[PDB]
């Protein structure tokens, strides 16, 4: 329950609350914590500025903004960090294109180096128009790692999950696919198969 | 024998791996090539 | 089946062994900030030549002060540097044990 | 396939034709490096659509060749085809001589990329008339320092060599170069280029 | 500290400068020495100038 301000104020007083004492160790020993996560997760200089001049607006985070101190935090700022540093070069100033709200599609496959409609079908298929933020990215992210683990297009996994098995009910409904709906939806997922 | 072999091979993954790390952990040392950049451009610009 | 008497097989598959993994590599990643603005100035009561001594003083010793920063600032990343070394030379023992 | 019909090779297409499907495992390539091809091709149609004629599965066939004979990819093919002299062309309309002679300068051109030892991308970069895209940091500081350093004193002046000098320190630093000598002659090569 | 110190004693020259010419448009000291991207080091050399 303190700011910066506070911290130094009290800090100047020789300690003249004894219960505040404790909270002000506990709040020394937060700093030692956050600083150690930085240091074992190894981010820089630059991606960390971004990150905390952007409030965490541009990782985002289940039901609490900003960001939290829970695993969830831990996980996605590592995969930021993974993801920032197999960027390249380049990818430095995507961080730049990061900070504000000019991160767009087709730049974005061309910085990957992968092709623009994979994007185009992960963008249509994730459900995201924008990356407001590294939510939609991260997401953008993993469908496309679907849709290479399999090596096949992100379309014919979005439809494959998109089979709601439940069979009139039981859940949302039956989305099974008629009979030559589910011959072309084999047909196009074995294309990718060597001899 | 061979699983000896195995693990003297993930002993040399090993290896390669923190050596790997070992220049990570140099790139981003404080005193990296930005720095002597920057320090370089300004020493150069006054001196002359 | 198509095997021999006793269940060896005729036809032999292959390993089909993967591209293996890519080193990732790190760039020089850098977040562009200004410097610290100016000041407004006012007025001394000595005259020019004693506050350019002064100063001139001042600013060496500040200079002084910088390269002092330096070189300790190299000692501490070599020596960082060497211990992490031998980190690594401690697990490579037990490895080799 | 040898039926003549028209067919979509639309990655985006909806309810994809066997056809397509075919094509997509003889070709060994996924469908947006097919599209990709059909691009460079030029043999593409309104929608991403295509005849099943021979002549187009022949031209396919072809350049699927030329990207794995020489050991790279069919965007890597793309964009050493931009840059090649052949570029702007499409390799249906090449002529009977346009073949060898592409040919070999795409098989001298890999050779001497591979004991260059210089990637795909690299050369890519390394070569094009294209920008990124936006405002970088790395000249955002430059404007945080040549601003101050300079003015416009001297910037309205004709001797072109002294302000390539009093330029070189900066590029240099900022370019990560080794003296600025280097700095003041790569400018000069710069304004023998006038590139905007 | 010591540098904020010592810019605050070359803006007094500046100004004193500024007064003996009476002429009060010459500026040298134009900022950015503390370059905080460098933890604000070197500006010594920037000042001597």
């Amino acid at each position: 329950g303190l700011d910066i301000a506070g911290f130094m104020t009290l800090v100047l007083k020789e300690s003249l609350n004894a219960n505040e004492t404790t909270q002000l160790v506990q709040f020394c020993h937060v700093m030692a914590q956050l600083s150690l996560s930085v240091q074992t997760l190894r981010l820089s200089e630059a991606e960390l500025s971004v990150l905390v001049i952007s409030g965490f607006a541009v990782l985002g985070a289940k039901n609490q903004p900003a960001g939290q101190h829970n695993i969830d935090t831990l996980f996605s700022l590592y995969r930021f960090h993974q993801w920032i540093n197999g960027l390249g070069n380049p990818g430095s100033d995507t961080l730049d294109m990061l900070r504000q709200q000019t991160l767009t599609a087709d730049r974005l496959a061309s910085v990957m180096g992968l092709d623009i409609s994979m994007v185009t079908q992960a963008m249509v298929s994730a459900g995201v128009n924008q990356l407001q933020c590294w939510q939609d990215i991260n997401t953008v992210l993993q469908w496309i790692d679907v849709a290479s683990a399999l090596h096949t297009m992100p379309s014919v996994i979005r439809t494959l999950v998109n089979i709601r098995y439940v069979t009139a009910l039981n859940k949302a409904e039956s989305n099974l696919p008629s009979w030559d709906e589910w011959q072309t939806l084999a047909e196009n997922m074995e294309a990718g198969l060597s001899t | 024998r061979r699983e000896a072999a195995q693990m003297q091979v993930e002993y040399q993954e090993t290896q390669q791996a923190h050596t790997q790390a070992q220049l990570e952990l140099l790139q981003r040392k404080f005193t990296n090539k930005a720095l002597y950049s920057w320090m370089r451009g300004k020493l150069s610009a006054i001196y002359y | 089946h198509n095997l021999s008497i006793d269940g060896q097989p005729l036809s032999l598959a292959i390993y089909a062994e993967p591209t293996d993994p890519k080193a990732l590599l790190t760039s020089m990643v850098q977040a562009s900030q200004g410097g610290s603005a100016v000041l407004p100035g006012t007025l001394s009561l000595y005259r020019f030549p004693v506050m350019l001594e002064r100063t001139r003083n001042l600013v060496a010793q500040l200079t002084q002060f910088g390269t002092s920063l330096l070189s300790m600032a190299e000692h501490d990343d070599a020596d960082e540097l060497t211990t992490l070394l031998l980190q690594q030379g401690m697990e490579l023992a037990t490895q080799s044990i | 396939e040898a039926d003549g019909n028209t067919v979509s090779i639309d990655p985006d297409e909806e309810q994809s034709t066997f056809a397509r499907s075919a094509l997509m495992r003889g070709l060994g390539v996924n469908s947006g490096e097919l599209y990709q091809l059909g691009k460079l091709a030029g043999v593409l149609d309104a929608q991403n659509t295509i005849t099943l004629s021979v002549f187009v599965i022949s031209s396919l066939y072809r350049l699927t060749l030329l990207a794995r004979v020489h050991q790279l990819t069919v965007n890597e093919l793309c964009m050493l085809y931009g840059l090649s002299p052949f570029n702007g062309k499409t390799t249906a309309s090449l002529s009977s001589g346009e073949l060898p002679r592409l040919v070999i300068w795409l098989y001298q051109v890999t050779q001497w990329l591979t004991e260059a030892e210089i990637t795909t991308e690299a050369i890519w970069l390394l070569c094009t008339p294209e920008f990124s895209g936006n405002i970088s940091p790395e000249i955002s500081n430059l404007l945080n320092n040549l601003r101050p350093s300079i003015s416009e004193d001297m910037a309205q002046s004709h001797n072109r060599e002294l302000q390539a000098e009093i330029l070189a320190p900066f590029i240099a630093a900022t370019l990560h170069l080794a003296s600025p000598d280097m700095a003041r002659y790569i400018l000069l090569w710069t304004d023998n280029l006038r590139p905007g | 500290q010591f540098f904020d110190l010592t810019q605050s004693f070359c803006l007094m020259a500046q100004e004193a400068l500024r007064r003996e010419l009476t002429d009060n448009g010459v500026t040298f000291i134009r900022g950015g020495a503390w370059n905080g991207t460098t933890a604000g080091l070197m500006a010594g050399e920037t000042l001597l100038l």
